[PDB]
């Protein structure tokens, strides 16, 4: 789950 | 049943499972109720992932129901002594002691997905015997209670009076309410 | 298969069974468990013996492993509000409820036969729930415990750091230990 | 096992059980946990001994670990209901609804034994289904909440809103904090 | 006993399973029950496939009696959140939960074969304790059943009245009258 | 299916269990495991026969594959207590405990038939805890051991050192090893 | 469903599981009840990596809700036989025999986090059979009781007659309570 | 369901069952497996019949499939006690010791039917625990079976030779085989 | 659970459990307890290293609760039968037929550790059927405690009327306490 | 719930059973499968109507599935045995043993209803052991079966090597096939 | 858990299992029951082994408490057929048709261990129906019984009459006297 | 059941 | 079962 | 229960 | 069982 | 039990 | 499934 | 957990 | 078992 | 366990 985790 | 998958860095041809291709990425999943068979490799893993590279972010993706008491303190204080900063999200649902978690984050990095829950209570027991066993027993459950929420006031923000009434009880709440409550800082979109 | 008895007074040819047959000589047996049934036929049988004539001498016959705790006081309090004199006699075995009895008979009638056994340990109990559950009954054990040892005192002599100290644990008991320690007053021969 | 008497009024050499004996004497037994077959029993003494003579006094002597609600609504209603006038006694022990009727005897005749418990809690319950059929047994359970709050707080004294807060709970008395609530009005010697 | 199937990109003899074989190829099967076990695999497929080519098309292929509510939900967020566009096709069944997803496809891309079957009916549950406990579960799954509700006017296109009116029960449908109750667009010949 | 029987003494037609005619001629039997219900029985035979007529001879008849310790005990002082004279006869078998009863008869009244069986052994048990609750029981024990073979010495004749090493095991013996051992006085022929 | 790593040291590709990629490291885990099929394999660890470089550093890493007292003292013996140096660490949890180990590390190599527990009690243990089959056992475990009491008074500082008197019972301590007691030399941060 | 029965001998009117109906004739039936609570009502109701008339036949009425060795013993000893003659008749079967009660009965008065079955065999045992406890217990076993064919060879009249050999098995025999065995006297008619 | 190891001859990365490096080292695990399918395995163990080289010592390493006799002689003559020396060790326990292999080894190599116990007692069994089946197997049981009984005594040095008679029950014992009753020969440091 | 009836001979008001009533008219019902409680009953009521007038008719009234072998034959000597005449009729059922009396009736008197049925099949059985206790019971159970069809050719009139052929299986009857087999003589209108 | 060994030919590195590092050295294992799925195992081995080199012996290294009759023979006649000759050992124990095959070896190849034991017994079985089912199992039970019994005699030397008298039961026999009954040719030293 | 069983 | 058993 | 229950 | 008990 | 119980 | 799906 | 155990 | 089975 | 075994 990016941006921004990753 | 879950798949393989295949991966070719330079020579190719390096067949994975689909969870450790993850780990490979930073990633750590915690999809179980937690015991003590459970939380020694999660404890394995974080060293191992702060020894390559010891600045570089980690995250945790939360979804349990819940579990021991200790085995969740042992992964609470290991996320403090490393190095590196963690970052957790919430996803579905996050019961007893996995939303003593979600609040363990680094300051800035605890997101939630717009449709989620969040549960917090007071621990559970049980005591047998006679009359000078009991009064141990519901001696060490107390100052259990009185030291999860001397954490929580200074993780969220509140005071400790306000966390001493609202548990009482299972309270849940939405991904809305604990953004006001102090558990998190963001919502995904 | 407990026999019967005829029994003649002026018509004759009337048959008892041999509980019944002593009960008309003023005798109470009580060689069960206690619970809840059977303390409900010893109030209802002394109430019935205090009412045809007020002044007469009644005994108890004690030999029993042991029981609930109400249903004890049940009988204690009912062997203080009648007129009449109860005297007892240990037959084999006084357990955790039946020698807080034995030691409740009036002072100078409490007999026992040479070889006899008497016990006294501290209450057991149980517990489950969360936290706030087990801070009550906790709380109530302990009351139950403090209560007993301060009759037991008064009946015996004894001063109460004694009691709190002697029994800690399950400790036995000959006849002639006890003539000593204050529980009996007499050995038959 | 429960034992036999015989009496003899003019001519003598009749035989009963004990429980029955007492019944000739207006007293009344109420020993174990209240389901529908006991209380079709007590409501059927009831209704005999009030016919006889309709100006003589009736005892009840409780000591029960609680049990229905219904049930002791239909109890509750009968006493009420007739001419003669009812006395409440507590021997050992009075849990949930024996409590309900302790209290519901005559004012000026509500005896208790020094050495005895008084507990009162909320309803217990249970539903399952679907989220139409949870609505409706969440909306009853409530109501009858509210109406027994009602009784007690003219029963004893108290207003409601601390009737409200004081049970919430399991809460233990003995026979001395009662004195002061409300639930009696004297004590045995 | 799901066979083995041999492929040879440039190289040659590369051996996978059959459900491997299609997730190269960018399709995801869900033949089960909806569990926490279940979904995170599927979370972890998409996401995956999201990384590579952030613009391809993607496939579910549902074919499941329903499940959790939780999971469910970790999955319709999921598929709002990527880039990528997903498509849904119905094999067979489609029952409480898959019904949810079938319809949360892309507006334009839902499928389905000519005998099928889509079901759609309110929440079950469970409470069980004391007076206050279930009126918190109780207040718990009538957010859940008004929840689901807006989520389903929006998507097939009918008021709200009617949906809080249609399901009440279990509520059948073929493939045709789902074409007119909008909750997909296209049958397969 | 135990008959009935028809006696006539002055009046006639008195019908009786055949267990009761015998207790009429003095008679008790004994044909059942030891338990605390079967004791108490015996104990309120034998006082029962005692008040009628003091100076009259009563039999005991045993055979019984033994039981507890306590109960027996219960009634071998009872039998010394009262003042009349008491034989003992065996039939078939006289296990642990009936042969501490078979000895305990008066000197020159203890018979036996000539195809009998009698054994002697040392007590069993069993204890369970941690190492503070097993210390205890391991004394009382051995406390038990050693009293039931001061009684024995005496009763039969032999030394001590010599019961205590010949039990040590099961040790079974006919009508005619045990007419020298001592533990009987007679045959029956 | 532990994971799998992924290890390049010259030639590179060499997949282990994350359980054996820290034992190249000196570390070694004890994360179960401790049996003898456990032990057998903590003794082959220990005697493997003493055989390389016997100058070089091990770890323990104690997580265990105790067990057998054979196996422990298995592992205390074969922890003094070798020549390097072991070093332990208490991570959630430490009971029964997990202390008695966490205790017997190196003098200034004891090491725990800082929200521990450490629990220390007496042995339990069970018997049963006849009179001299259980002054056998009572002798056994009393002996066992008196040889790991005297181990605990020169590993920690303190005397014999305080090492009695603390434990007789469950005594769980903290982290700062046991860096007084003599468990431990450190505390993390 | 076995009927009643009624008789009048000058007053008329006395109500027995079918199987006391027959002991006023001095008969007695055995139509069960041995076991300690049948022998004594058959041992009681020999000696209560031999007691009002000491001169009169008495008869036994076997059919059994046998079973335990002491309470054969028990009867066979009875049977030569008393003053009065025995005689023992078999219907349909007589088992392992049902055939050493029938040869027991007095020379001449030994009956059968025409169309009846006898079986004689060895006894049945069992053992178990160490070394010592089984050379006892198979020292005893041989003991019985030497002293049972020490008496059917001088009651039949064979020697003792044939009798240690012809058993060693079962071995059935119907009631004209058994006429020239010697067990028997005479066939009904 | 138990760990891979890597290793590294010539040509390298050769991967092996950790029970199977011990055995490249002439070393022979036994940690269980003794039946059918655990001897043969360690028959063919001896006989593989016994091929390589002739002349090479090998040890056994012994910890077990005991078991069957004769899986026990089965290795008991394996040992004596090939050319190499055998020695043995105790690690924490060696019960009923541990303790007859350890005394087995090579006179001068019989080792243990300082804090070990050893147990010795006469065998146990079981017997069931008719009485010719029993004087059977009461036959073969004695011949086996007459048989090795013979052979402890040339083993350890003390006569055989000791060793008769020290058995007869569990006989515990320490390390220090076997170095003089002959079993060892050595304690390790 | 069998009915009560009353009758008045001269005295009147004499209340019996409904099966006792008939009893009284000479009629014997056998309801039930045939064991041997049910036949040692059978025989005591036969001899019992025999004493009083031994010249007067007996009933039989059969319905039963049939039971045991040694029971039947039990009661087919007993009633050739006495001197009146018995008479057999079937009322609904009459199977393996039920038949062999039936047909065993009086010649002239055996009757059954129009819609009844009669079956007759060869003996079931049992073994189990070794090679030696088979060859017996193979050889008892022949007998058998040859004793039985040596009486039902007498009773019918068939020859024998009819009766070896048509059982054989089991073989159903109506009641005019019967009459004509030679089983009864006739029909009831 | 049975160990791998590596072997080293030309190549090297190969890894085999243990069992089938015998089997490359002419040796077959026999150390379970015998059942139908084994014996299809060991009757594949013989032939596989009897082709690459068809001079060459086998060895067999039984040890097993028997099993069927047919999967015995099987194996019995396969041994004979092929060309190779083969040899059998004994270790531990050889039991009702193990011994059957350590007496099928050729002769002058029949060795044992000092410390063995030897079983020989008649057949077991089962039967269960009717009177015709019966007398054809019992006679196929006893055809094997005879057909046996004939192998016995020639392999051994002993006359026929004496191997029927000699069964019968279960008669155990050591190395020594089964050297001298014929079973066996040498003793390993 | 009579005429005539009785 | 008279005569003669009574 | 009297004085005063009866 | 009488001579002598009882 | 008497004398004195009763 | 394709065309279109894929 | 290093620095100091490794 | 050699010398001399193998 | 050496010295000595191995």
């Amino acid at each position: 789950f990016s941006p921004a985790a990753p | 049943l879950i798949p393989t998958v295949i991966e070719q860095t330079n020579r190719g041809e390096r067949a994975y499972d689909i969870y450790s291709r993850l780990l490979k990425d930073r990633i750590i999943m915690l999809g179980s109720a937690i015991d003590d068979n459970v939380a020694n490799s999660i404890v394995s893993q974080l060293l191992f992932l702060a020894a390559e590279d010891p600045e570089k972010e980690i995250s945790l993706y939360i979804n349990s129901p819940g579990g021991s008491i200790t085995a969740g303190m042992a992964i609470y204080d290991t996320m403090q002594f490393i190095k590196p900063k963690v970052s957790t999200i919430c996803i579905g649902m996050a019961a007893s002691m996995g939303a003593f978690l979600l609040a363990a984050g680094e300051k800035g990095k605890r997101y939630a997905l717009p449709n989620s829950e969040v549960m917090i209570h007071q621990p559970l027991g049980g005591a047998q015997g006679q009359a000078t066993e009991i009064e141990i027993a519901a001696k060490r459950i107390l100052l259990l209670r009185d030291k999860l929420n001397k954490v929580l006031a200074e993780r969220t923000g509140q005071p400790l009076e306000v966390i001493e009434r609202d548990t009482d009880r299972d309270n849940f709440k939405s991904a809305e309410e604990a953004l006001e409550y102090g558990l998190i800082d963001k919502i995904l979109t």
